[PDB]
């Protein structure tokens, strides 16, 4: 069975008994100043081409929908803001294609450089609405401001078999092609500025690389939506 | 009481609005009529006094014939039969006395012949506003508010031409009936200068006198 | 709190503006009055109090001292010139007055640099 | 005694004792599709300069607020709109200046051409913010898309003297010094495009000269202060 949902002027359609991951058994909610429902629309981003040599793709969260509408609009204006985020990752793949995605979303993502003595820029960091790829080499460390994106330290100096304990979802092609994350906010502060930290990292791996015979597509999209929930900034009047 | 004072006493008056002719030997010997309100300035005037009005229309024809010069040694030409087609907003329109436009099913017309009363037809209130506009400050060119396009009227001979030509003139008589009127306005001062727009040449305020004081 | 102090014939507007943090000043009477402010009219009041709002990064509490930081402006505009009668002189003077007005605390004593 | 008066994060202060004309006994409703309530903030136009020789002032409504906050984002952004206005125009003045103005909303205010044959052209018809000055001297014909600004016909070719059947208040000088106008919507249809449409026109107009003796501030200024009441738009989403 298949579920449409709406939100906003925007509709998306779902298998109806799709298994949704809560980030950490909390829900999205409002801060117990200005909320702001405008925003609570899908938002689609450009879709990605796994294909098989595909090391993974990355996107941080604030960044990503700076671009998008309003809440772009709202992040400029407003100095400082907290939201949750509902991710819907998909994929449109045949019977005949194989492969397995890790669907996580890591919380506070601080990446290293590949210059041991620097540390990245924003552009390395982050491409907004375009997505970062992890690479299966190793980045040289001539290389002064770029992250090291070794896929199997995930650019975080850990093991990516690890990466499970962040909320996340697995996507076997022959079991499943959807996943949907609830992400609640988690900061250390009850606010923050969207525009200098990006709360969350959203990160697709592929496990067990694409494969198909000779034929068949020799790519498989995968589609990331993303809808802010419960969405908040400053108020900007007098007392 | 003011009885008299009403805005149904004060508009429900018919008056002749349009005056042609139209001869039965020419091809093109048929009249028509734009029907407007600013043709007339005294009815122009006393609309202006509104901003938005809403009524239906009444229309009486006075067709009257006279017969022209011919060589013929005797002309006995029979009662003569005039159509009056209503062309309703967006309706096609004739060119010629012999058109498909004359033949619509859907331009209501009247088939009257001389001697008997006046012919006479009813419109209602056919815009897709909810009234009509007298003033319109803003474009479509400035002030034409293309909502007040109110149908065009068409008159011709229905008889052939026989040993001698007929020409025919008809009055067009206009009435407003169940007048609404919304947003009073100030009576217009300056002479109109033309039917299409507000325009005005500049005149004094009133009539003078040699001082302030008797 | 702000107190214009000329004479009791002068009449006049003023435009008093509040810029949040991170947004720039205005720079024009426009765009001071399409943001938060109080057309303050002299000829009808002497006195006119705004109380700005806390508006920090959910700190609760912000360093006293700050850095290259979104500050914040209050900022005054001209919205009329100052009318006045024959023999009263134009040129006056405004008086401003500041104080804490909502929950206000502070935490962690320090020595205070103005003194040697 | 002063009352001061909130909208949004606008303030204004007026006489609390003042008198306020209700256009025609209607105050502005919602249509009995999509309504805006961040509009609801006094705008203050930029204020003018009565003099001796001033003949008369006036705006078109719609066009006047086209490049005000959101209410100018919400004319470009839909196509369809209705509101209503509240008008408060205030003055200045010592005791020592005498005057007397009429302040005046003339819904569906078309206005004549200098030329005849022509029509007056957008530019000169309304300056948007800026205000649009009467003329105590007739426009020659050669000019060719100007509008007749003669104050006496008030460039409607009517008299002058009779502005006072359309919803109105007089500024006398010595009595009074503020005028407060509440305008309902009123037109032919139940919504329009407001940028090719100006439903209303403010016009003051300067019956009595500015005069004063020397030594005395040569001008009095004029402010206007429109609030947009009960605003909605036509929606944007499917059905």
């Amino acid at each position: 069975r298949v579920r449409s949902i709406t939100l906003g002027n925007s509709t998306i359609t779902t298998q109806e008994c799709a298994n949704v991951v809560v980030g950490y058994g909390v829900w999205p909610e409002y801060l117990k100043t200005q909320p702001d429902v405008a925003t609570c629309r899908f938002y689609t981003l450009e879709s990605v081409q796994w294909m098989k040599n595909s090391a993974g793709w990355w996107w941080k969260l604030p960044d990503a929908l700076s671009q998008m509408g309003l809440f772009g609009q709202n992040m400029q204006y407003h100095y400082l803001g907290r939201t949750g985020y509902t991710i819907h990752v998909q994929c449109n793949a045949s019977k005949f294609h194989q492969g397995c995605l890790l669907v996580v979303c890591v919380p506070e993502a601080e990446m290293g450089c590949s210059n041991l003595n620097n540390t990245p820029e924003f552009a390395e960091l982050s491409g907004g609405d375009t997505a970062r790829m992890f690479t299966d080499t190793q980045i040289g460390e001539t290389n002064s401001k770029k992250v090291q994106t070794a896929v199997w330290n995930a650019g975080m100096g850990v093991g990516v078999g690890n990466l499970t304990i962040y909320p996340h979802q697995w996507i076997n092609l022959r079991t499943n092609n959807s996943a949907t994350i609830v992400m609640p906010y988690i900061n250390s502060v009850p606010m923050d500025n969207m525009f200098r930290h990006n709360n969350l990292t959203l990160m697709i791996i592929p496990f067990v690389p694409l494969n198909y015979s000779e034929g068949s597509s020799p790519y498989v999209p995968i589609t990331v939506t993303i809808a802010p929930m419960c969405a908040e900034y400053n108020g900007l009047r007098l007392a | 009481s003011r009885s008299e004072s009403s805005i149904e006493n004060f508009l429900c008056r018919a008056a002749c609005v349009y005056y042609a002719t139209y001869t039965n030997n020419s091809e093109k010997g048929y009249a028509e009529w734009v029907i407007n309100t600013r043709q007339v300035a005294q009815l122009r005037r006393k609309l202006e006094l509104f901003t938005y009005l809403r009524f239906d229309l009444e229309l009486t024809f006075v067709i009257t014939s006279a017969q022209q010069p011919s060589t013929a040694t005797s002309v006995d030409a029979p009662v003569q039969t005039h159509q009056i087609m209503y062309v309703p907003p967006g309706g096609p329109v004739p060119t010629k006395v012999t058109d498909y436009a004359w033949q619509t099913s859907t331009n209501p017309s009247v088939f009257w012949t001389e001697g008997n009363a006046p012919p006479r037809m009813s419109i209602p209130f056919i815009s897709i506003g909810n009234a009509y506009s007298c003033f319109y400050d803003g474009w479509t060119v400035y002030g034409i508010n293309t909502l007040n396009n109110m149908g065009t009227l068409y008159m011709r001979h229905v008889n052939e031409a026989g040993q001698g030509p007929i020409k025919s003139t008809v009055r067009i008589y206009f009435k407003p009936k169940h007048v609404k009127a919304w947003v009073p306005r100030p009576p217009r001062l300056c002479q109109y200068e033309k039917q299409k727009n507000v325009n005005f040449t500049p005149t004094g305020v009133t009539t003078t006198r040699v001082g302030i004081t008797t | 709190t702000f107190m214009f102090c000329g004479s009791a014939m002068a009449t006049g507007k003023f435009l008093l503006a509040y810029s949040p943090p991170g947004a720039g000043v205005p720079k024009n009477r426009k765009d001071a009055m399409l943001g938060t402010h109080v057309i303050w009219d002299v000829g009808l009041q002497s006195s006119c109090v705004l109380c700005v709002p806390w508006i920090s990064q959910t700190h609760y509490r912000y360093v006293v001292e700050d850095e290259y930081t979104a500050a914040g402006y209050i900022t005054c505009w001209y919205q009329t010139n100052i009318v006045v009668p024959a023999d009263v002189q134009s040129s006056c003077d405004i008086l401003c007055f500041v104080s804490a007005c909502n929950d206000f605390s502070v935490r962690m004593l320090k020595d205070t640099p103005f003194i040697r």
